[PDB]
């Protein structure tokens, strides 16, 4: 199937790159790393920005 | 706020409250551990000001506010006072001694200008503040959050005789009742994407808080990114 930036956002969590051959590449913001799955973000520093992470009880 | 609920510890971590000649007269956001980002008009070159991260209730000590004097105050070069007092709202605040980033003192994300309009076009943001909880009421001790829908420019033009050029934008309800109000400028507008908070917005003005046919009106940090990004990076 067609895989672009423009449908779903790549199917990246963050940011998306179009690349070569159908394929994007996905990234994240500062303090997260891209994961194993190739489209979610993971923490990659203690408190990373925009997280929510005080339980909301 | 006006029509918002009492946020939980630690729901809004990026959010501080700005203290002057009057205490919690403005919001802003941490963009990281030395710098604030909040709206031009609450803040001038030679005014003292203390920042105030880790807040929830500003008549009790929580322990986990933290308390910093500003030692250099940027506002955007555009930025003209004596123009318009509300075009190129957004200013920087550099702290004297670094936060101590936690859970309750967490820097707000800012993406590249492409995502950052992206997400305003999601059209559905969370503001917050300690701003008046009535049009000419009293302010919030609580820090009040409210998640507001983006308003179309058609709209958002014909509720108001002041200018809103595209570098601002509109949200609000048809009905009112829910807005952010005075005191709340400087803060947050964020949008959630997958678990994170991006800022989209800087929380500008209004008129009659929360009225029908009224809406608040937002500086677009989209068109600020790369002023934010290389007058705070610290490496
Ligand atoms: C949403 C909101 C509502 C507010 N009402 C006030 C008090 C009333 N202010 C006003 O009536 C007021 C605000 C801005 C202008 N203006 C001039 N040129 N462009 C805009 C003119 C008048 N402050 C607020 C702050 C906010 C953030
Ligand atoms: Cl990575
Ligand atoms: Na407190």
């Amino acid at each position: 199937m067609d895989v672009t930036c423009n449908i779903k956002n790549g199917r990246c969590e963050q940011f998306c790159k179009n690349s070569a051959d159908n394929k994007v590449v996905c990234s994240c913001t500062e303090g997260y790393r891209l994961a194993e799955n190739q489209k979610s973000c993971e923490p990659a520093v203690p408190f990373p920005c925009g997280r929510v992470s005080v339980s909301q009880t | 706020v006006v029509g918002g609920e009492d946020a939980k510890p630690g729901q809004f971590p990026w959010q501080v409250v700005l203290n002057g000649k009057v205490d919690a007269f403005c919001g802003g956001s941490i963009v990281n551990e030395k710098w604030i980002v909040t709206a031009a008009h609450c803040v001038e070159t030679g005014v003292k000001i203390t920042v105030v991260a880790g807040e929830h209730n500003i008549e009790e000590t929580e322990h986990t506010e933290q308390k910093r004097n500003v030692i250099r105050i940027i506002p955007h070069h555009n930025y003209n006072a004596a123009i318009n007092k509300y075009n190129h709202d957004i200013a920087l605040l550099e702290l004297d001694e670094p936060l101590v980033l936690n859970s309750y003192v967490t820097p707000i994300c800012i993406a590249d200008k492409e995502y950052t309009n992206i997400f305003l076009k999601f059209g559905s943001g969370y503001v917050s503040g300690w701003g008046r909880v009535f049009h000419k009421g009293a302010s919030a001790l609580v820090l009040q959050y409210l998640r507001v829908p983006l308003v179309d420019r058609a709209t958002c033009l014909r509720s108001t005789k002041f200018t809103i050029y595209n570098n601002m934008f509109c949200a609000g309800f048809h009905e009112g009742g829910r807005d952010s109000c005075q005191g709340d400028s400087g803060g947050p507008h964020v949008t959630e994407v997958e678990g994170t908070s991006f800022l989209t917005g800087i929380i500008s003005w209004g008129e009659e808080c929360a009225m029908k046919g009224k809406y608040g009106i937002y500086t677009k940090v989209s068109r600020y990114v790369n002023w934010i990004k290389e007058k705070t990076k610290l490496t």
